């Protein structure tokens, strides 16, 4: 009524997410409705989430998709952070599944196509949601899916795994509940598989009152497939809800499935025909140097993308690092003494994780790599070698640093 | 005129595959191990890294294996001691004692026109793409990769008058003093012509007077693959016997045939050369990827 | 410009008196338990006090100042960096290699690293130098062959821009 922030009058609370409270914002002059997420400055600094909130704003500011909540502006005050974003009248997808009996295969497919398109956009921009559920998926007046709550989201790095257990237990992947390292996209596919089941069946595939009993069901990966569900959609759900993340389906696999292909619009995915004419590919950043120049880049990229055989492919066995059957304390003691002989400087991050460095005598530049000890099956350990990005050759300098370490060990 | 403007605008980066394999050899590595590694990995050439100098010195090709065999082979009874014991650095030492070689390379940011010019001018078939920022070798650029890339953009640009003209009228390729081999010619004799004449392939002719097969430089790695390198006294037909079963006939083109037909034939068959023929069956010359690329540059 | 004055405590009637006004009582709107009022204020220091249920009180979580008589009033910081989002997060963020060595087991090896790009079979109808699109998580990692006749073979997949290069080094 009286409370105003950037010409917007704050109304009733829409709900509370992972970080901060979300409230309705009606315009004082027009009456236009926006969603305002209030992040308390003291609450952020007390939880060491200053870096997480920074990445959250930076991503949403550059994120442009019709199935992801658009962030208009962010207002900073000396005590709070006001995130002004797109408002959707339809509410939660969870409420739609609860109000109706079961969402029909004609409408459930359309909603899933919109969800996966937004999920794929995140993954292509190196962002993994980690908290996908019908409660987090929103709906509008025109019945379109909208992705919200990027609080538990994280950035995907080259050669780096994620450990943080994020999301609801019913929607969490078997690797998430176990507390083990994962790549990222495979977790979102599992979560999307639960949403697809929830839309068609009306219930959850893994549901139990007892917490460890529920965890046992996810690890097992056994779920009921109803008689009203066709054979085509049944195979898709089984491939999406795989215990093994390697055997689990990908966005490219779902897009190629016969059930998903049905009535799929040509503007949702980048490889489709209508995408290049309706969606901006952000080529303006590369075409900023010196009107027809933009269309030249899009056409050249299309010819290169079409010829898959020209850029991509359709004896002794290789292995990652070095394997040892001895105790973890003995392996770590062996690596420290081997480095002193070669005159190396190392930064300690963890008991098994080491940030190592050396100086090249010919070029003069510093050579740095990251070491990490992993656990294989049982009683067997693996030492991992990973090159750090920041006259000679960077890749050759990394291979030589590894070669001297393996020989000394 | 039209294709010259295309190559000047497009960078070397556009040709590099999305996910490619690169084999690199250290100079201190034994030469025998290097040729065996080329077969197992399925690569035709590999850049050479000098550990002491901390820089890429050159390229190890099949020509190096041909040069070792012809210079050191004595008999099928006595083993080639130099091939068995020599390192890459030691082999290069005697090879560069006559004339040394500064590394010929292209930047990924440099235009495609400069890359084609660098291949024809230096008379080389393989050019390594090295990033000046990191110093890492990214991809080995060939004449085959450039022509296949240009074939993708033939519809995007308007076709000039020369593309609809016959090979006779254009006169592209070698038509005089073509180095050829007989069907009973031993491997050692054939290797000697590769060193003396500095050619890449030799057409095989029978006693009747007809081109039966073609003995190229790539056919030499089979001697290292099957470990039959120690006996170079054997005929050229016995050396080509490994791929003779799948073989139908060596690819040919006519003088009256248009330039567009010749370019399309080389990219589809994925071969490096075409035999020029008159009327029914008369050899006139050899047209290769290097001859076609030079015509689009000059 | 926009400054937030929120009352976390309970009550029915809450008023705000500060330095912005001549210590006058301003009515505050309530949602459920929180009493809030957003006012436009310039750069500098501003003193304020709350009036809950007919009695003067102060917020404990906010910094306080005491005068000569004994009146307790809150202190608010109005900075130029406080209004810009990227600048405000930078302020909140504000608030070496030893050569010496340093009982839980190490983490379980993920199955993604076991997927070797070189061991995977490729179709005969393509160039041998070509490889399938690698996972972003297998990049920079070192893969090696078993040592045979004093020669180590080392391999690692690296990204240049949008292209991936799988280099192999035969080093004795
Ligand atoms: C458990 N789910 C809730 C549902 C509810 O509040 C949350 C906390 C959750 O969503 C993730 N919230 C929603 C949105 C939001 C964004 C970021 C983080 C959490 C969020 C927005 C964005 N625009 C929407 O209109 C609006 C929408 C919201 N919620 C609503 C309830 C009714 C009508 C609209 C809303
Ligand atoms: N908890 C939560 C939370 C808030 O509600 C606010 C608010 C707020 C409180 C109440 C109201 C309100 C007041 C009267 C009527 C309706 C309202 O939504 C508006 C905004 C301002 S900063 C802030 N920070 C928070 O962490
Ligand atoms: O001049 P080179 O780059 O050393 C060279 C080595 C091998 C070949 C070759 C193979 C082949 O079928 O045609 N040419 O060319
Ligand atoms: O100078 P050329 O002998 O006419 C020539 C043309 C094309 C090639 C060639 C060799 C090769 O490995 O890939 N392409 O060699």
């Amino acid at each position: 009524g009286r409370v105003k922030i950037g010409h917007y009058v704050l109304g009733d609370t829409l709900g509370v997410g992972t970080f901060g409270k979300v409230k309705i914002g009606e315009h004082q002059l027009t009456g236009h409705k926006v969603a305002v997420k209030i992040l308390n400055r003291q609450k952020i600094r007390s939880l060491d989430v200053v870096g997480k909130i920074k990445r959250e704003i930076q991503n949403l500011k550059l994120f442009r998709h019709p199935h992801i909540i658009k962030l208009y502006q962010v207002i900073s005050t000396p005590t709070d952070f006001f995130m002004v974003m797109e408002y959707v009248s339809g509410g939660e997808l969870f409420d739609y599944i609860c109000k109706h009996g079961r969402v029909e295969e004609m409408e459930a497919r359309r909603l899933f196509q919109q969800i996966l398109s937004a999920v794929d956009y995140c993954h292509r921009h190196m962002v993994v949601h980690r908290d996908l559920k019908p409660e987090n998926v929103l709906l509008d007046a025109h019945m379109n899916a909208k992705i919200a709550d990027f609080g538990l989201s994280n950035m995907m790095s080259d050669g780096e795994f994620l450990r943080t257990s994020c999301g609801s237990p019913n929607y969490a992947a078997p690797e998430v509940i176990s507390g083990r390292l994962y790549a990222g996209p495979e977790v979102d596919i599992w979560s999307c598989g639960v949403i697809l089941y929830a839309l068609l069946c009306g219930t959850l595939p893994f549901d139990d009152e007892h917490v460890p009993t529920l965890f046992k069901k996810i690890r097992g990966g056994v779920f009921y497939i109803p008689e009203y569900l066709n054979r085509s959609v049944a195979t898709l759900l089984m491939h999406m809800l795989q215990v093994d993340p390697l055997k689990r389906a990908t966005i490219k696999d779902i897009r190629e499935h016969e059930w998903f292909k049905q009535g799929l619009p040509s503007y949702l995915f980048p490889e489709d025909p209508s995408y290049d004419a309706n969606v901006i590919d952000d080529e303006a950043v590369k075409e900023v140097c010196e009107a027809v120049a933009y269309h030249l880049i899009i056409d050249n990229r299309r010819i290169m993308n079409q010829a898959s055989e020209f850029y991509l492919a359709s004896k002794a066995k290789w292995h990652l690092g070095i394997r040892s059957q001895s105790k973890p304390y003995d392996i770590m003691a062996e690596v420290y003494r081997a480095m002193k002989q070669l005159d190396f400087e190392w930064k300690v991050v963890n008991a098994y994780h080491l940030r190592v460095r050396r100086k090249n005598p010919v070029t003069g530049n510093y050579v740095k790599m990251s070491l990490q000890l992993y656990l294989v099956d049982n009683r067997s350990y693996l030492l991992d070698f990973k090159s750090i990005d920041d006259l000679g050759s960077h890749t050759m300098d990394f291979f030589e640093m590894c070669a001297s370490l393996i020989t000394t060990l | 005129s039209v294709y010259t403007s295309f190559m000047k605008s497009h960078r070397c980066y556009d040709l590099i595959p999305t996910s490619s394999k690169l084999v690199v050899f250290d100079t201190s590595l034994q030469v025998k191990k290097a040729f065996f590694a080329l077969v197992t990995n399925g690569v035709r050439a590999a850049p050479l890294w000098d550990s002491k100098k901390q820089s890429f010195v050159g390229m190890l090709t099949i020509t190096d294996f041909i040069n070792i065999l012809h210079r050191y082979y004595k008999s099928a009874l006595v083993q080639i001691y130099e091939l068995e014991e020599h390192k890459i650095e030691t082999w290069r030492e005697v090879y560069l004692q006559d004339s040394f070689k500064p590394l010929v390379c292209i930047s990924p940011n440099a235009s495609l026109f400069d890359a084609v010019s660098s291949l024809i001018r230096n008379k080389i078939h393989r050019l390594p793409v090295i990033d000046p920022e990191s110093g890492n070798t990214l991809y080995i650029l060939t004449h085959k990769r450039i022509l296949k890339f240009l074939k993708l953009f033939i519809t995007e640009f308007p076709k000039p008058e020369f593309m609809s003209k016959s090979l006779e009228e254009l006169q592209i390729g070698t038509y005089a003093n073509i180095a050829m081999v007989r069907t009973t010619t031993p491997v050692y004799v054939a290797l000697g012509i590769f060193v003396q004449h500095r050619v890449s392939a030799l057409p095989v002719v029978d006693e009747k007077g007809r081109v039966v097969d073609i003995y190229s430089k790539f056919d030499v790695i089979n001697l290292a693959a099957e470990k039959t390198y120690n006996n170079l006294d054997v005929s050229v037909t016995k050396a080509l016997q490994h791929r003779s079963h799948y073989f139908e006939g060596v690819l040919k083109c006519y003088l009256h045939e248009t330039l567009e037909t010749i370019i399309n034939r080389l990219v589809e068959a994925e071969v490096h050369r075409l035999v020029v023929v008159d009327e029914n069956d008369v050899v006139k010359g050899i047209v290769s990827l290097s001859d076609i690329l030079q015509a689009l540059v000059l | 410009r926009p400054t937030v004055f929120r009352w976390t405590g309970g009550g029915k009637e809450v008023y705000l008196s500060g330095s912005f006004n001549n210590w006058s009582k301003l009515p505050l709107t309530r949602s459920h338990n929180n009493f809030v009022a957003i006012l436009d204020l310039p750069e500098g220091e501003h003193q304020y006090k709350f009036f809950v249920d007919g009695q003067w009180t102060h917020d404990p979580s906010e910094p306080i100042v005491t005068s000569q008589l004994g009146t307790v009033n809150n202190i608010i910081q109005v900075k130029k960096t406080d209004f810009e989002v990227f600048d405000a997060l930078m302020v909140d963020s504000q608030k070496q290699e030893p050569y010496v060595c340093k009982f839980r087991a190490p983490p379980i090896l993920p199955p993604h690293l076991l997927q070797v790009i070189l061991n995977k079979d490729t179709g005969i109808s393509c160039d041998p130098a070509l490889l399938p699109e690698p996972n972003h998580v297998m990049l920079n990692h070192l893969y090696a062959l078993s040592i045979k006749d004093g020669v180590m073979v080392l391999s690692a997949t690296h990204r240049y821009k949008k292209k991936y290069v799988t280099t192999l080094l035969y080093k004795p």
